[PDB]
């Protein structure tokens, strides 16, 4: 839920199975955004979603899911990455090679 | 002789299904939706007029708009009556009890020939009597105290 | 009003209440005989007659006192003129009240509001029709019986005119304020053209209902709700006064005074739905910012109102006990216009019913018939220990007179108006007032001697 | 113990746990609280006292303890109670014409005899050393605000005393301007020559209606056309304040919607402009008869008409407990004025606030009647002489 | 009932201790009020054990009895007896209750004569109708000839103020009580006499005001005197309308619509006010609070401003200055406004009050009383709600009959004469019926400290024979004649005395059994 | 909303708008940054590409103290005559070294 008063207005038959593919659709643009840079291991601190988890089942990613913040610090440093909080905002230098 | 509707609907201004948010937009739209609020009211009057049912009966309770409505129209009506009470009634009269005021006909009606508001022990009572085809009865106790009748009907 | 915790004495509570609900007359001497029964029954019960016998003896001595009891009966009351057997039958209900200072005059209050509200084509009187209200001042004398209504006037305007001549009163169940439905809306403004509609929507509903009651010719308006600031002084330039918060029976009982009809909407007020009313006022008393509704002219009526005043409020939440049992009595003579004599009088005779119909026979209930007979003679024999006489002498003297000859109307008083003639002291009573002060008292007295155990707890935790 | 000059104060120590140190007559009776039902009318009597005269507190119970305690031999002695009225009346009737004649008809134009009378008030008081300065500072604050030989009364609720912890009693200020005890948002100013003060009623947020209002937003767009809008609608107002040509901005107390928005305050510091929030609703009366200025409901009849006028309106930087606003100067000033008093502890400012009110209810005495008498026990002796030769 | 009581935690008693309880209890609320009857009685002060004991001096006995809280159930009688009297009358609260007090006594005395407590009754009912006929063949009527009527109104009002702390005030105080009622020239509505108590000053210092007197003072930057003005009152709402349609909301898509509605808010509200200037007045009172937007409106006209005076002060303003309340603004020629001279503040008590000085049909008044002591203005009040509550009764009835114990024996002569024409069973109860009638001057006799064995004496001996209106002179130790020196009362107050008593002492000797129901709480 | 496509478009505005105010104070050469409110974790990605120090939750009395000594101004939102973003640029404030010790 986003940090708002949204509230939807369903009056037709079409509207409400929209919304839960656009729920779907929204998931699928985040993961083909984290894909383009190619990578193997996808580490994050908040929760992974099983739709989110078929994408990088198929691209053969490894994704670990509840990390700690102050683990996220420590593996920046060992592995040289960049810890991003944005899956459209990727870039290659926020890749950690040379693990 | 009168006839008897029995019925389970509500005779209200208020009757509300709980959901229904009423939307407008305009002055000229807000004064048609408080008509038909009326309109709905006395559109289900009218299904109970003209067919002779000049007693009413009903589980649901009656607002002051439908009560007015009959004393004006020489009828008599009847509301919050318990259920056990209008299962014997159906069973006395020969009728049905119609939820629905639309399918209310001939058929569905009660009739009886002597219906009166007595005063029996200071409290009123409406009974029926007269009708032939009574597949029930009622036995009225009177006693002096409230363990007396409570004792008679268990005797 | 009592807190007994006794289960005896909880079925005497419930017997003078029984008499209250049926006939309202001799609540106070169906206890007496109740204990009256039971006392005989003792020495009975020590001589070895089973709780039962004396049950089923009891049973056959009250069916005489109930056959004997129709023997002198008549009344001649018609409801046109010949209220004279009414006024005096009421007043040997309001003889033993306190309202003997008003013993004429509230007698005939009495009589003359029943007899405008009740049907006589069906004998049923409906005391709903009849409003008992009480206000503290002035005195008992003043207490009036109003044709029509009398209720808390709430002239929402203080300059509004305090005398009506000619009421046509607009009786409606609208409040004067713009139609809320019963649902939610949330009604949605856009633009300033649609809050510009929502001035004149209001401004147009506020000259809409005002005309709608000028166009009736109404002069007088009764409302169940409240009213609004704006719709008040309208009220004032278009000369209409009107009343506010008018409660749920009181208008019940203005549209049948007055003849009218009440109306849900304004929409539906037409010429042939409005009330006719003479004097309409508000009386303001003493110092006090009551000011009641008085209605002095209508036009056939089945509504009255009694207005009962006094000192304090002691005597008049008396007089409304007082005077509901006056209004009880005339309503027992439509039901059954039969009478009986008083003061002891029906006493003494139907204890020499059940005397002559013990020796015939004599088998098994010779003592249980004698023990209702000597506990009917206490009724009588509580009358002269009242009055300051003596018990033993003055029945001895009555029951003797009744069995020489052709027994009369005979029983006592307490300034005893010269001879102890019922007939010529005018003591009437009802004869379905005393059938039930003697058929509920040996019911009762059945259901306390067929016990033989109690199974009362002990303390209360 | 606590009459005359030579008389020490008493310190009421209550249940909740504030002591005040007091030596009026008046004030020492409503904290005492006494449960006897005959003492609780000796404190309704000083009440009395300091609402019509002010300055007749503690000897008003001198006398009515006095005059019942004459009564103890006279109830021993046969006479009844109404006999003792009546003769008390037709002392106190022959007592104003022994008072009328040693009274002495003087004028509000001389400031030496108005001078005189502050100064026996004050001297019973705590302030008795500091009569240098509080009793010509108690005469100014009257004898320009009555606007004299022209009317018999005079309210002392436009004479504003603000209590302020700090210095001593030396401190103290008779400044004819407005006092504000509300601090300065922003306070990078705090000081403005030739200012211009409006007094605005209004409030200076996001636009909302008495009637519920809501947003309605559906598209991508129109979230820019709601904050935009926002901005560009205060802007429209600070505009129309800046180009009235005010400088200081005095804003009503708000309970229902707020009255100065962060984004309000931005513009409004920019235009240097000094804005003081948390005016109350009970005080826009003091303040539009001090400076002159109008109460401004809506912003389309804020003119320059409505504005008022200050030589210097600034913040003073206190050493002690904070700091405090001071207009200096106003065109057409009005029968107001602010008496700031000071002190070492918060007991000896509450002292000094009722000795000020008492040294400015003699001098309220004088303007309803114009006539004294002398002082130190001198009326008393001539009542006692005079009333023993009418009793013979 | 006592042997085998078969009751829970309740008691009773019959005929043994409830006639009993009911005499001592009705006793001592006679015998408390009995030293507060008459010209020289003096007054109680009523104190609580505590938590805002707020003590209230009062004189009247209805007040008295309101506060006390007699457990006793005969004494509650005697209590709810002096209630009607006070709302009624307005006065002989404390006459009715030591009169019923003294019937009880001597029914006490009854006991043990062994006299039947039903002959009491029926010998007392033919007592009041002969005491009935005392009253009302000696009442004075007034029609024309209004210059003897209007000294007859100062003697009501001379009589009512001296049994209470106005005593050394007739001179003054008589006046502002006549002069107030005169000044309503109607119904005594008794509100439009608002009393203002304000501290500081003597009782002499009060006055009746020839105007109005009013609080909420005028605006902020509005006009404080308006010469030659038309006073327009209302009843409206002036701000933050939220105008009768409940469910209903400002709905937009964009903030600039906000600022439309808004500005739009502030034109209707605009309006309003324009609407109530095109009546051309100067002075504007609303029972409703008035907020800051038509408060610049009506300061921007040089209009004034009255918010939120009372419910009740708006009435009193409509009965001053001739208008209306007009809580609708839509026709000027339909709405009658107020007239008036002089709208300055005046500064009474170190307070500011709007006096309304030179209204016109002024049918109200503004008692300002000023007192040493709150106990004093909350008694000097209720000492002149006791004086115009009779003068405006007086004027309705006309009928008069001379006070001060004159009227007691005239009522006790009657029941005398009647008492030696019955037999003597009901003639022992009529000579105790007038007995306790001679002992309401014994009383006002014996408080001053005069002879009351002796005076009372020779006023039995002055109505024997002839000698109608010969009373009780309190201000020398005598006995004088009434219509000389002016004490007289009015009929409907004496009646109530005589009616209300006999009627209050029927119900407590006709109980022969106090059955008390078990209380809640109590333990 | 009343169509479910303009969903996306009203949930990415939530934080474009939020990163338009972080681009147009950081690329006028700002690389200190002191807040008195709060920076979440979204708006910390910003400074950690453009190399840029980013203090959040300082004291109120401790901005006023660095801004007046540094020649900064304390500005709270956006202004200057009804413009989009424009955060007056000249008016930053400068310091030799900024070390966390
Ligand atoms: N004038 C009279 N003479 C003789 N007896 C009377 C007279 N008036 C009333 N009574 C008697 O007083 C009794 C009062 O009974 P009551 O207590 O009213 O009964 P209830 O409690 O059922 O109303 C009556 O039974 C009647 O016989
Ligand atoms: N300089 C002085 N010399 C002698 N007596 C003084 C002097 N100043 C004041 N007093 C006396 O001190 C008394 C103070 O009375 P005060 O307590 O002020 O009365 P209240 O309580 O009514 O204000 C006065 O009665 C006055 O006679
Ligand atoms: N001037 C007078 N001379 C003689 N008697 C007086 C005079 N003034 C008052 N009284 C008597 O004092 C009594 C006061 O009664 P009061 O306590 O006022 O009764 P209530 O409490 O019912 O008003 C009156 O009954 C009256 O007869
Ligand atoms: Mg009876
Ligand atoms: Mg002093
Ligand atoms: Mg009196």
């Amino acid at each position: 839920k986003g940090e708002s008063q949204t509230d939807i207005e369903i009056t037709r038959e079409e509207d409400f199975t929209r919304i839960l593919q656009m729920e779907e659709e929204y998931i699928q643009q985040l993961c083909e955004d984290i894909i383009q840079l190619k990578p193997d291991v996808v580490i994050t601190e908040k929760g992974i979603s099983d739709l989110a988890q078929h994408y990088l089942m198929r691209a053969n990613i490894t994704a670990i899911r509840r990390v700690r913040k102050t683990d996220n610090n420590r593996i920046a440093r060992a592995c040289g990455a960049r810890i991003v909080s944005r899956p459209e905002e990727l870039r290659e230098d926020d890749v950690g090679t040379g693990a | 002789n009168p006839k008897i509707a029995l019925l389970n609907v509500e005779l209200e201004l208020k009757a509300e299904k709980d959901n229904a948010e009423i939307r407008v937009h305009t002055v000229e739209d807000y004064q048609a939706i408080v008509d038909a609020e009326w309109n709905i009211l006395y559109d289900k009057l009218e299904k109970i007029h003209h067919s002779g049912a000049k007693v009413v009966s009903s589980k649901l309770p009656i607002g002051d708009v439908a009560t007015q409505y009959f004393a004006d129209r020489d009828m008599f009506c009847a509301g919050r009556v318990p259920e056990e009470d209008l299962k014997r009634t159906m069973m006395a009269c020969g009728g049905s009890i119609q939820t629905s005021v639309n399918a209310l006909s001939a058929d569905v009606l009660g009739r009886c020939q002597v219906f009166e508001e007595t005063q029996i022990g200071g409290e009123r009572y409406n009974f029926f009597t007269g009708c032939p085809k009574a597949k029930t009865c009622t036995f009225i106790l009177r006693g002096g105290a409230e363990q007396f009748m409570e004792e008679t009907e268990r005797s | 009003m009592m807190d007994v915790d006794h289960q005896i004495a909880k079925l005497m509570v419930e017997l003078s209440k029984s008499q209250d609900d049926e006939i309202g007359d001799g609540t106070t001497g169906v206890v007496v005989l109740a204990g009256a029964l039971l006392e005989e029954a003792e020495q009975l019960l020590d001589r070895g007659i089973h709780p039962i016998r004396i049950a089923d003896g009891y049973e056959q001595a009250a069916r005489v006192a109930i056959e004997h009891l129709d023997k002198i009966s008549d009344s001649v009351l018609v409801d046109i003129k010949d209220t004279e057997p009414l006024i005096q039958t009421a007043k040997t209900t309001l003889g033993s009240k306190v309202v003997n200072s008003c013993h004429r005059q509230m007698a005939e209050i009495a009589v003359n509001a029943v007899l405008t509200v009740a049907d006589m084509e069906r004998r049923d009187v409906d005391f709903e029709l009849i409003k008992v209200e009480g206000k503290v001042g002035g005195r008992l004398e003043d207490t009036k019986l109003i044709k029509g209504v009398i209720v808390d006037k709430d002239f929402s305007h203080p300059q509004m005119p305090k005398k009506v001549e000619d009421a046509k009163i607009a009786i409606l169940t609208c409040p004067f304020e713009p139609p809320k439905p019963k649902t939610k809306h949330k009604l949605d403004v856009t633009s300033v053209e649609d809050y510009k509609a929502l001035q004149k929507y209001e401004k147009e509903k506020f000259e809409e209902m005002i005309q709608q009651i000028k166009e009736t010719g109404a002069n007088l308006a009764i409302c169940q709700w409240g009213f609004d600031d704006e719709a008040n002084h309208l009220l004032l330039q278009n000369n209409l006064p009107a009343v506010r918060w008018v409660g749920g029976p009181e208008i019940e009982l203005i549209a049948i005074a007055t003849g009218g009809r009440i109306v849900p909407r304004f929409s539906e007020l037409t010429a042939e739905k409005l009330g006719f009313a003479g004097l309409v006022q508000e009386i303001s008393f003493g110092t006090t910012k009551d000011k009641m509704l008085v209605i002095e002219q209508c036009k056939n009526s089945r509504a009255v109102t009694i207005f009962i005043r006094g000192g304090n409020k002691m005597i008049i939440e008396e007089a409304k006990r007082s005077l509901h049992d006056a209004l009880c009595v005339i309503r027992n003579l439509i039901r059954d216009n039969r009478v009986v004599y008083g003061g002891g009088a029906a006493e003494i005779s139907c204890a020499l019913a059940v005397s002559q119909e013990a020796d015939k026979c004599p088998t098994l209930e010779q003592y249980a018939m004698r023990a209702f007979a000597d506990a009917l003679e206490v009724i009588p024999m509580a009358l002269s220990e009242n009055s300051g006489m003596n018990p033993i002498q003055t029945m001895t003297e009555v029951r003797a007179r009744q069995v020489k000859e052709m027994n009369p109307a005979l029983g006592i008083d307490c300034l005893h108006k010269g001879t102890n003639d019922m007939k010529q002291q005018h003591v009437i009573e009802t004869l379905i007032g005393k059938k039930q002060q003697i058929s509920l008292a040996t019911q009762m007295v059945r259901m306390i001697l067929k016990i033989d155990d109690i199974r009362k707890p002990g303390e209360s935790e | 113990t606590s009459l005359g000059p030579k008389g020490m104060d008493k310190m009421i120590q209550d249940g909740k746990g504030d002591v005040t140190i007091t030596n009026d007559g008046a004030t020492i009776l409503k904290q005492m609280q006494v449960l006897h039902p005959a003492a609780r009318m000796l404190v309704e009597l000083s009440k009395a006292q300091d609402i019509e005269a002010g300055d007749g507190t503690t000897s008003v119970v001198i006398i009515a303890g006095s005059l019942l305690d004459s009564c103890t031999k006279l109830l021993q002695k046969g006479i009844h109670p109404t006999i003792i009225s009546e003769s008390f009346q037709k002392a106190l009737e022959k007592g104003i014409e022994i008072l009328t004649d040693m009274s002495r008809p003087v004028e509000l134009s001389d400031r030496e005899t108005l001078l005189n009378s502050a100064t026996t008030s004050l001297n019973s008081k705590v302030v008795s050393q500091y009569s240098s300065l509080l009793s010509p500072m108690s005469v100014n604050a009257v004898m320009k605000v009555i606007d004299p030989a022209t009317a018999t009364s005079v309210d002392l609720r436009d004479i504003k005393i603000v209590k302020k912890l700090g210095g001593t009693i030396d401190d103290c200020e008779l400044v004819e301007g407005l006092v504000l005890t509300q601090k300065v948002s922003n306070s990078g100013i705090t000081r403005v020559e030739k200012a211009k003060i409006g007094l605005i009623q209004f409030c200076l947020s996001a636009p909302k209606t008495d009637m519920d209002n809501q947003i309605v937003v559906s598209d991508y767009a129109q979230m820019d056309r709601v904050l935009r809008e926002e901005r560009a609608y205060i802007l429209n107002l600070v505009k129309q304040i800046k180009k009235t040509g005010c400088n200081v901005l005095l804003i009503q107390k708000s309970i229902l919607r707020d009255a100065l928005s962060d984004l309000a305050l931005h513009f409004l510091n920019k235009m240097k402009i000094m804005v003081i929030k948390d005016i109350e609703r009970e005080d826009i009366e003091f303040i539009c008869k001090t400076i002159g200025t109008k109460p401004v409901a809506h912003i389309d009849q804020f003119t320059a008409d409505m504005l008022g006028s200050a030589e210097l309106a600034e913040e003073v930087n206190l050493n002690g407990s904070g700091k405090l606003l001071k207009i200096t100067g106003c065109a057409s000033p009005g029968k107001t004025v602010t008496i700031v008093v000071r002190g070492s502890n918060k007991l000896v400012i509450e002292e000094a606030e009722r000795s000020i009110h008492d040294a400015l209810c003699v001098i309220r005495c004088l303007v309803k009647k114009r006539a004294l008498i002398a002082g130190g026990g001198a009326p008393e002796i001539e009542l006692a002489l005079r009333l023993t030769e009418y009793s013979r | 009932a006592p042997v085998n009581i078969f009751k829970a935690g309740a008691d009773e008693e019959r005929a043994e201790t409830a006639r009993l309880t009911s005499f001592i209890g009705a006793i001592a609320i006679g015998d408390l009020v009995k030293s507060t009857l008459g010209p020289k009685g003096m007054d109680k002060i009523l104190l609580s054990s505590g938590r805002d004991a707020s003590l209230m001096v009062t004189n009247d006995g209805a007040t008295i009895l309101k506060n006390i809280g007699v457990d006793n159930p005969a004494a509650k009688v005697l209590v709810d007896m002096s209630r009607v009297q006070d709302d009624e009358v307005g006065d002989g609260t404390t006459s009715v209750t030591v009169l019923a007090a003294e019937l009880l006594r001597e029914a006490e005395s009854l006991i043990a004569k062994k006299i039947h407590p039903q002959t009491i009754i029926a010998g007392w009912r033919e007592a009041t109708k002969a005491a009935r006929e005392a009253l009302l063949s000696s009442a004075v009527d007034h029609g024309s000839d209004e210059v003897k009527f209007r000294q007859d109104l100062m003697n009501i009002a001379g009589t009512t103020l001296s049994s209470k702390l106005l005593t050394h005030h007739k001179d003054h105080f008589t006046k502002l009580a006549v002069e107030a009622v005169l000044r309503l020239k109607g119904s005594g509505n008794l509100e439009a006499i608002h009393i203002i108590k304000k501290l500081g000053g003597s009782l002499a210092d009060s006055y009746l005001d020839e105007g109005f007197l009013l609080d909420k003072k005028i605006g902020v930057n509005q006009p404080k005197r308006i010469e030659n003005a038309k006073i327009l009152i209302a009843n409206t709402g002036m701000d933050t309308d939220k105008i009768k349609i409940f469910g209903s909301r400002v709905r937009v898509d964009s903030t600039a619509k906000v600022a439309e509605i808004e500005h739009a808010e502030k034109e209707k509200m605009k309006e309003k006010v324009e609407r109530i200037l095109k009546h051309g007045i100067n002075c504007f009172i609303n029972r409703q609070l008035i907020y800051n937007y038509p408060e610049q409106l009506f300061g921007a006209a040089g209009v004034m401003a009255i918010e939120h005076a009372d419910f009740a002060g708006v009435e009193r303003l409509a009965l001053v200055t001739g208008g209306e309340i007009a809580s609708t603004f839509d026709h000027p020629e339909l709405v009658k406004l107020g007239s008036c001279k002089l709208i300055e503040e005046v500064m009474i008590g170190e307070d500011k009050l709007i006096h309304f000085s030179g209204v016109a049909l002024g049918e109200a008044c503004t008692i300002v009383l000023r007192g040493a002591t709150q106990q004093i203005l909350d008694e000097a009040e209720r000492s002149l709600h006791d004086a115009l509550c009779v003068l405006a009764q007086t004027v309705k009835d006309s009928r008069t009959v001379y006070g001060g114990g004159c009227s007691e024996m005239l009522m006790a002569h009657a029941v005398t004469q009647l008492a030696n024409r019955t037999p003597g069973k009901e003639a022992v109860a009529m000579e105790s019926y007038a007995k306790a009638l001679r002992m309401l001057p014994t009383i006002i006799a014996d408080n001053a400290g005069y002879d009351s064995a002796d005076l009372v004496a020779q006023l039995r001996a002055a109505h024997s024979e002839g000698n109608t209106t010969a009373g009780l002179d309190m201000r020398e130790g005598t006995i004088g004649d009434m219509a000389i020196l002016g004490i007289t009362e009015s009929f409907q107050v004496k009646r109530q005395v005589l009616l209300s008593a006999a009627e209050a002492a029927e119900v407590i000797l006709r109980v022969d059994n106090i059955i008390k129901a078990a209380p809640r709480k109590r333990v | 909303i009343t169509d479910p496509e303009k969903l996306d478009q009203i949930r990415q505005r939530e934080s474009d708008i939020t990163k338009e105010r972080i681009q147009k104070i950081l690329a006028t050469g700002a690389n200190v940054i002191l807040t008195t409110g709060g920076i979440d974790d979204m708006c910390l990605k910003y400074f950690v590409e453009a190399g840029a120090m980013a203090v959040r939750r300082v004291l109120k009395r401790d901005l006023k103290r660095i801004a007046k000594a540094s020649g900064a101004t304390i500005l709270s939102t956006l202004a200057n005559l009804e413009g989009e973003e424009t955060f007056e640029a000249a008016m930053l404030g400068q310091a030799e070294e900024v070390v966390q010790e």
